[PDB]
RNA sequence: GGUUUUGCGCGAGUGUUUGGGUGUAAAACCCGCACGCGUAAAGGUGAGAGCUUCGGCGCAUCAUCGACCGAUCCUGAUGUAUUCGGAUGGAUUUGAGUAGGAGCGUUAAGCCUUGGACCCGAAAGAUGGUGAACAACCAUCUAGUAGCUGGUUACCGCCGAAGUUUCCCUCAGGAUAGCAGUGUCGACCUUCAGUUUUAUGAGGUAAAGCGAAUGAACUUUAAAUAUGUAAGAAGCCCUUGUUACUUAACUGAACGUGGGCAUUCGAAUGUAUCGACACUAGUGGGCCAUUUUUGGUAAGCAGAACUGGCGAUGCGGGAUGAACCGAACGCGGGGUUAAGGUGCCGGAGUGGACGCUCAUCAGACUGGCGCUCAAGCGU
């Protein structure tokens, strides 16, 4: 993994595989987030997955 | 000392939550919708749908 | 730390005091003490007679001197004031300077049950390098 | 341009002149002077090296320098921040201070009046 | 013999053991004069641990403004033996200087220099002897020395690299910084960040339009793609004096001003923290791949920066390896997968839908057997 989105994945609290976090959609959040998109799946939950 | 799953514990659930068990006794989660006869899809939209 | 590098027996039993002290309560002043009993003995230089001498200036002079290394005697000093100082050593002529001024000499067992907390105590610490 | 020692000053450099020119790293960048000659300006760049930071010194003369426009967002947001501050606490009532990073969008409806939708293909073909 | 650190005794002093006395006699006990080393020959302001009678007092240390001295630069006092001296006011002065001592001795560990010097390993050279018959041998100096080999002895745990920047000069190389670690000090999620966002830098680079002007160099708008800078308290703004500076001139700079903002204190997210000082081992290969860029050849190829890995990596796949894909490791039980697979070897479908292909050595996301409305190919 190159070292940039490896400082994305460390700042989202994913270090692990099989990982997951609830981040708020904001448009900086979604910069990082589409920088790793070839890591990670990410979409949105409703209220039974919460 | 041993974590208990809350979905399958129901002592567990009504510990964190005290709600559940009106929650399943009012059938809260089988709601029914509104009642009274529901109007028909405009033609207009029909239109839009099978364009060319 | 987790142990005292030094091997005096009874300086283990001063940390088990204050480790005693610091944990029970909430006083800064006990915790300063043991941080500074774990503290090696260039890192405890020797605080003089003068050093006390000039920092018992303002309003001081009623306080109690608390030093976690060993008071020297100092020359330079010719007149020594009255002075309540509580360290681990003494040198023989700083002791005996303290006590002919109509001053007292206390180690830290003797603070510990005094001033347990450290009320109106002046901590001083002696020169680096 | 006059130029004081101690300012952000970014660099583009031109092919103009060719005395005193700095290497393509260096093109187009910023840093803050130290050194100011009569006629080149020493300033310090920061450079990346594997997993590290080296502050760099460089001489670069007058027409490839310029005071830079990064700034002045700061001052301008430090005078409008004291400014709002200053008229809610004149008027009593909490105003909002901070950036915000531009939340999505809520819900609205379309109207088809008048914006009849066309019908398009992957080809434009006419 | 130096040097760093841990413990210990005494401490501006410290060290009995050259020696003397003594003894239950190489022990232990005592010390008269020396000698070695060291010491001698307190200011303001701001932070700051800690304390507080809640008013404040403020360690160590740092920053800044000052004070004194060896000596240096002029001005050159009363005086002077009449050719000596330095008083006052000025300097961008220094120092291994002062500004309330830290050392001495010992123990343990590490490092450096020299002695055989971690162990074994030349050709030689010298000294003194033994023989012959046209240099050789013996003993010693000598465990000689130079490079360069080979070897260098229980276990477990924790942490763990580099194969680079710069400088100087022998060629036969070191120093500095970097990566790893230790102690001290300062704060402490304050703060910090291989990051997004906002503004900003070089690309208006692509595109669209020119029923707008003008002509990729056209542009209202504006990509993609990467990379510097700033995001308040170490802060903001403006007003007024001084300065050794600067300019025609507060034209700017620095030193003195004032105000209010601690209940969005001025984006996001993370924060099991960072900075400085001091000290200590191992290392200076190259290779592959990607992105961007330049040039040549019949074609390969050559020159730059970039990260990721190898050296120092086990496991699942990959027909062996290697590359490449997955995924990185305490000992076990259960469940689920990744890459890859489900005709047999081989665990799992001769699974399903649609077509194509018969190849006199097809083809296999074939290794062998073998396969043909496949066990081949595409979904």
């Amino acid at each position: 993994i190159p070292p940039k989105p490896r400082k994305i994945l460390q700042l989202l609290r994913l270090r692990q595989i099989n990982n997951g976090v609830f981040v708020k959609v904001t448009k900086a959040t979604a910069e990082m987030i589409k920088i790793v998109e070839p890591w990670v799946a990410y979409g949105y939950p409703n209220l039974k997955s919460v | 000392v041993q974590k208990k799953n809350p979905l399958r514990n129901k002592q567990i659930m009504l510990r964190l939550n005290p709600y559940a068990s009106t929650f399943a006794k009012e059938k809260l989660g089988e709601v029914k919708a509104e009642e009274g006869k529901p109007p028909k899809v405009p033609a207009s939209f029909k239109e839009l749908l099978h364009e060319a | 730390r987790k142990a005292p590098k030094s091997d005096n027996v009874y300086l283990k039993l001063l940390v088990k005091l204050y480790r005693f002290l610091a944990r029970r309560t909430e006083a800064p002043f006990n915790k300063v003490v043991l941080r500074r009993l774990f503290m090696s003995r260039i890192n405890r230089p020797p605080v003089s007679l003068s050093r006390i001498a000039r920092n018992l200036k303002n309003g001081n002079e009623k306080k109690t001197v608390v030093v976690v290394a060993t008071v020297t005697d100092d020359n330079r000093l010719l007149q020594v004031p009255k002075m309540e100082v509580a360290a681990l050593r003494f040198t023989a002529k700083a002791r005996a300077r303290i006590e002919a001024a109509g001053g007292r000499t206390l180690t830290l067992d003797q603070l510990a049950l005094e001033k347990p907390t450290g009320a109106n105590t002046l901590l001083l610490r002696g020169p680096k390098n | 341009r006059t130029y004081r020692v101690g300012d952000i000053v970014d660099i583009k450099v031109n092919g103009a002149v060719q005395k005193g020119m700095p290497h393509k790293f260096y093109h187009g960048k910023t840093g803050v002077v130290y050194n100011v000659t009569k006629s080149a300006v020493g300033v310090i760049v920061y450079k990346r090296v594997k997993h590290r930071y080296i502050e760099k010194r460089i001489n670069v003369r007058i027409e490839h320098v310029k005071p830079s426009r990064s700034r002045e967002d700061f001052l301008r947001r430090v005078k409008e921040n004291a400014e709002l501050k200053k008229k809610a606490k004149a008027e009593g009532v909490p105003v909002q201070l901070k950036r915000q990073p531009a939340m999505p969008r809520e819900a609205h409806t379309v109207s088809i009046a008048d914006n009849k939708p066309v019908t398009l293909a992957p080809v434009a073909y006419e």
